[PDB]
């Protein structure tokens, strides 16, 4: 579930 | 295959993606989302499920999540990404993913086709049978986002006949479809043994493991318990054993010694004695790996004057015989097994539509291309050709699309 926007 | 994509960062959204993973979670750096209308979406060379291996030279194969974030965030406007699709699939399915996929657009076009005077089945079929199964899941989500109604129920009201069966089948996930086909085979005053045997004998460990989990979510009961309720005798023992999906995994070493002993034990328990040691047959044929049992069946012919299939016809009868005959065919040549079942469903008067539909839906993304090779080689003409003669209308067209083409 670990979700980072780049 | 590793490939390279050049993204030009925009000040809004940067790359325009989300990522998951990292060596902290035993996962690579995978593209989680691709934001509509942003930098990565405009390249149209990136897909969800892609693993980012490098960014402007900086390796990311053993990078933590934060390490990958800092690397992607600190890169300049001109970004070169080394990307490889790490999502598993099958190269021998007939239905491939559509290359111009817009779930919202397909959802709207289907809604208009449902509400078009007389129902436009042609566009419903031409969309749904030309999308992958997970693309159909996205269309279903977008349909419920737009109309606030379930796509499956909306199509169930617009369609009828064998076309409704095909379309509603395509919408379910593979586990959901197998789970509901198994339930439909045991529900009612009887058991559709042929349908239960076809699914249980042909699915792999991984497929059965998901079926068992999904079957309990959908029906609040264990598949094994429903099997025990609808079957009896050795047939129950064989079905329960296979449905467990805990067959040994194909290892790297060939156990020649066990290959010979299994072949002897199959012979000793069957045509050498009077009667049959059915437990010995169930144990060997459900627990050994498939590559092992293929060699056992060739070694069996060294001891027996009849092959494994012929021996089954001499030893057992009824549903137990049918189960073993199906199981051995799936062990020996699974695509040929489905080619033969497809032939039987159409060769004679009328059509065994429930069988024809189930195979065309469930194997369309697994091994339909291998089924078609076996079919063409054995029967001389293509599966496509036999579907043409046996079905008509939009129903035929949908099956032809799931077939994928001629030969
Ligand atoms: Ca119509
Ligand atoms: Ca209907
Ligand atoms: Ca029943
Ligand atoms: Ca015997
Ligand atoms: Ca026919």
């Amino acid at each position: 579930f670990r979700e980072t926007e780049v | 295959q590793k490939r390279g994509v050049k993204v030009l960062k925009q000040e809004l959204g940067g790359l325009g993606i989300s990522i998951k993973g990292g060596k902290e979670n035993k996962m690579p750096i995978l593209i989680s989302k691709i934001f509509k209308g942003l930098a990565a979406d405009q390249t149209q060379a990136l897909y969800v499920g892609d693993a980012i291996l490098s960014v402007n030279g900086a390796d990311l194969r053993d990078a933590t999540h934060d390490e990958a974030v800092q690397a992607l965030k600190r890169a300049g406007k001109e970004v070169l990404l080394e990307v490889k699709y790490m999502r598993e699939g099958s190269a021998y399915g007939s239905v491939k993913a559509y290359t111009n996929f817009d779930a919202e657009r397909d959802a709207l076009n289907i809604e208009t086709a449902i509400k078009t005077k007389g129902v436009d089945e042609v566009t419903i079929v031409n969309i749904l049978t030309n999308r992958s199964n997970e693309q159909r899941q996205d269309i279903a989500f977008a349909y419920q986002r737009r109309t606030k109604k379930e796509l499956a129920s909306a199509l169930k009201s617009a369609l009828s006949g064998h076309l409704e069966t095909v379309i509603l089948g395509l919408l379910k996930t593979p586990a959901q479809y197998d789970a509901s086909e198994l339930k439909a085979s045991m529900k009612g005053l009887g058991t559709d043994e042929d349908s239960l045997i076809e699914i249980i004998c042909s699915r792999t460990n991984q497929e059965l493991q998901e079926i068992n989990r999904v079957y309990k979510e959908m029906y609040k009961t264990d598949l094994e318990k429903d099997i025990i309720s609808d079957t009896s005798g050795d047939f129950r023992k064989l079905m329960v054993a296979l449905a467990k999906g805990r067959r040994a995994e194909d290892g790297s070493v060939i156990d020649y010694e066990l290959i010979d002993q299994d072949a002897r034990d199959l012979y000793d328990a069957g045509v050498k004695r009077k009667g049959t040691d059915v437990p010995k047959w169930i144990s060997i044929m459900t627990e050994r790996s498939v590559p092992h049992l293929q060699k056992v069946f060739d070694r069996y012919k060294s001891y027996s004057p009849y092959d494994m299939l012929e021996s089954i016809r001499k030893e057992v009868k009824g549903d137990l015989e049918n189960a073993f005959l199906n199981l051995v065919q799936c062990i020996q040549n699974k695509p040929l097994y489905f080619a033969d079942r497809l032939y039987d469903s159409m060769k004679g008067k009328g059509t065994r539509d429930k069988v024809l539909i189930r195979i065309m839906v469930s194997r369309s993304e697994v091994d339909m291309l291998k089924i078609r090779s076996e079919f063409k080689r054995k029967y001389g003409k293509s599966l496509y050709y036999y579907i043409q003669q046996d079905t008509k209308g939009d129903y035929q067209k949908a099956l032809l699309y799931l077939c994928g083409g001629d030969d």
